[PDB]
């Protein structure tokens, strides 16, 4: 299917970039096929020459652009340094003017006292009252200007175990709590084809939820019948703080393409969560334990599937993904593999 | 026959890499078109 | 005083303060009252004129600096955007070359299959000699671009903030390669360096680390149980290495001894005014301590130490762990902190 | 004479309206600012200062930290001057 | 010859600066200043063309959080694709070496 993926990547590119990958009409010519085979190899050489020319042109352009942008980066850093230096200097000068005003006031009070003592009069108080009205004393504007300079310089210069802010814009939290009580929009329940409720997840959901929860599970099984492997279905979270419950049939370790089936299970759960326009989903320990998956393998596969799903679905409404874990080794493995996404 | 098994494993890794790179270049062109 | 204050100032500030010449005038002296008051009013007018001139100048300068700053910010954003776009175009060219090479390989395989020939290998050898599909220089350009972008703007696994602002961080790295000020080395009475931490520390430090350990053993002698001693981090990114003798599980009051071990390591870190310290898995494993028990006791010791030591200079405490179960246990027990 | 950032903003706008920043006339700027009883002399001196001021002739983190320390010292000095002012006024109250 | 590299481009820009502004530099003088082997006036001159065109900046004479996050998302995607392409490079080299030494 290499040709299909190649063409799907081409169609979304700029006209310059298209018609410079090798055409996949060479399969037709190949079919029509040592002299004419030598002509076919000459066609291959023509494709090589096309690649050479295009690549060399783009490479020269990129070299020039990178030297230019490095020069501009150095210039910009120098300019930012100069600007902040000048602003700090202006701040200091304003403070120095304040000190000038205060020091002159002090000396003036001193000389007024000396005058009142020399003559025996009492003019210091009214003279200072008049001095207070002088603009060299009204330093309110200096306070405002210093505050402005300082603001410019400031702008220029349920237990959660582990968090990971994904580069795509979502939050991956390994938490520890009763999954039935966690206020998540969706809660994933791994089950079998016949929708068993014997799971630990199923047990706590049956304890928290009422008879209406079991009735909703039964009605979901009535509507969809058997649940195929890697498939998933959605029921309403009746009697639960969760809005919806997403049941899934996780594959068994050792089956044909069981890892791809686990990835598909995770992706189907996420797709169903987006089908209900939900913003959060809670995943228990899936794959490991009952289904025989080793812990590290299942963790890395699930995290891979989540990341690739969110890569291929930019319109997704899911903002937070919870991982409800109790096994200490599983917690450590999930933290390790989650920090590497 | 371990050499042929290693070669098949490397080919499988190559296909997986191709699919992932397709998804990523798709997302990049998507982000460009949306902005 | 006043003159000594005005010495270290620019010329326009000099001869603009209160001239003390009026003292002589005061010594010469209501007619002179009017004269003196007029001189004082002249000084006040001088003050006002100078102050208003400086204020106008400062307003002008602030306007100019604000506009200049906004211009520089626009230029920063433009340069950042353009470097990201160039990085993207270069990655797209790499993908171009890779896709074309893969298509060529597929076509060569199909040709060798249909025609019954064997030219895929020499044709690919020829492809290797072409100007495209020689992306060492392009890779270096992309790497330098990522460097510049990092400037323009070891893995931490979990972080817990204490009441007094200290950071407990479980990280995944080599304990010898961390840049923490102090690195704790669990050992015995004879400063044995054959432990796990011992071997990695020795790999990094070498002869200098071994000499530091030997000199510390000679200066300190036997390392008592729950004791600790500092050595210089010669040949190590760390500044110092705190060797400790963790107690053995089942010994008399081994819990209190482990608590005292951790607190003595922290006290030695504070004696040298260190800002960060790295802890490996202490007590658990070699000394028979179960993992969760040791992790909890160590975390309690750290917490109560920071409670009882208000003048502690330690800001960050690293936990370098390799076992996944140990990492999970420490994460869970920090959640309980 | 008492210039303020708001009046200076209005002045810069008026200068931008009256041709270029260098090819400007204080009388025209005054005609563009018929408020606060501004004079030709004061506006002319302010334009002279503005024209003379707008001319721009044509481990680093250690220096940046030294600059941060300078700013911090200046801020502390400003706060000390503020408490000085309040203290001196309270003395004047006796 | 026509393979312009960062070092050769640096030498070219240095020669241009020796002659003065790129707008007033002469390709013949640049060729005289560059002792690079097998360097023709055609290559020097076409490259001076591309350089002068790239150096022009017309933008000089004329929410931020969402924009910065979109830019950071784009950059991160590009970085991921680059490292994936490096891994693919390694795999291809291994497969080709094994097919060369084992047929
Ligand atoms: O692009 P490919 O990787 O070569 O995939 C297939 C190839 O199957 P493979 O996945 O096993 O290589 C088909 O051959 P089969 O093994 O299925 O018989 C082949 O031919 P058919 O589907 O007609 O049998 C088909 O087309 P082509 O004849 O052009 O090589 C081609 O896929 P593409 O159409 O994308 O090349
Ligand atoms: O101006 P100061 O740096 O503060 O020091 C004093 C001043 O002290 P006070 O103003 O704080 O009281 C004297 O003031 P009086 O005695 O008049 O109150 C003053 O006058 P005297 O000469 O009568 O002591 C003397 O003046 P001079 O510099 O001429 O000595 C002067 O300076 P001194 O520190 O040298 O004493």
């Amino acid at each position: 299917k290499f040709g299909k993926s190649l063409s799907s990547q081409i169609v979304e590119m700029q006209p310059e970039w298209r018609d410079n990958f090798l055409s996949y009409k060479d399969l037709k010519k190949r079919l029509n096929l040592t002299l004419e085979q030598a002509g076919f190899v000459g066609l291959l050489d023509a494709e090589l020459d096309k690649f050479n020319f295009f690549f060399l042109e783009k490479e020269e352009e990129y070299v020039i652009k990178q030297k230019e942008l490095r020069e501009r980066k150095m210039a910009s850093a120098e300019e930012v340094m100069r600007v902040r230096k000048e602003i700090v200097d202006l701040h200091g000068e304003m403070v120095l003017l304040e000190n000038y005003s205060a020091l002159n006031y002090t000396g003036l009070v001193k000389i007024l006292k000396k005058y009142d003592k020399r003559t025996g009069s009492m003019i210091r108080l009214p003279f200072v009252q008049k001095v207070l009205q002088q603009p060299f004393f009204t330093t309110d504007l200096l306070y405002k200007l210093v505050k402005e300079c300082e603001e410019m310089l400031d702008q220029l210069m349920f237990t959660v175990l582990s968090t990971k802010s994904l580069f795509l814009g979502q939050k991956l939290q390994v938490v520890q709590a009763d999954i039935a009580s966690i206020d998540s929009d969706a809660v994933v329940h791994p089950t079998n084809t016949d929708f068993y409720i014997g799971g630990e997840v199923g047990n706590t959901l049956e304890k928290k939820g009422g008879k209406e929860f079991v009735e909703a599970v039964l009605e979901l099984r009535k509507k969809n019948g058997p649940l195929e492997v890697a498939g998933a279905a959605v029921s309403a979270g009746h009697g639960l703080p969760a809005k919806f419950v997403i049941h899934c049939n996780s594959p068994v370790w050792g089956a044909d393409k069981c890892e791809e089936l686990l990835e598909k299970t995770v992706k189907n759960c996420l797709a169903l969560a987006d089908d209900k326009k939900l913003k959060s989903i809670a995943f228990p320990s899936i794959g490991s334990g009952r289904n025989g998956f080793p812990k590290q393998t299942a963790a890395q596969l699930i995290l891979k599937a989540i990341s690739s799903y969110f890569v291929s679905t930019m319109s997704s409404s899911i903002k937070t993904v919870y991982f409800v874990l109790f096994d200490s080794e599983s917690i450590g493995i999930y933290v390790q593999e989650m920090a590497k996404l | 026959g371990n050499f042929d098994l290693t070669e098949a494993l490397r080919l499988q890794l190559e296909l997986q890499k191709r699919l992932h790179e397709q998804l990523e270049i798709q997302r990049s062109l998507q982000l460009r078109i949306l902005e």
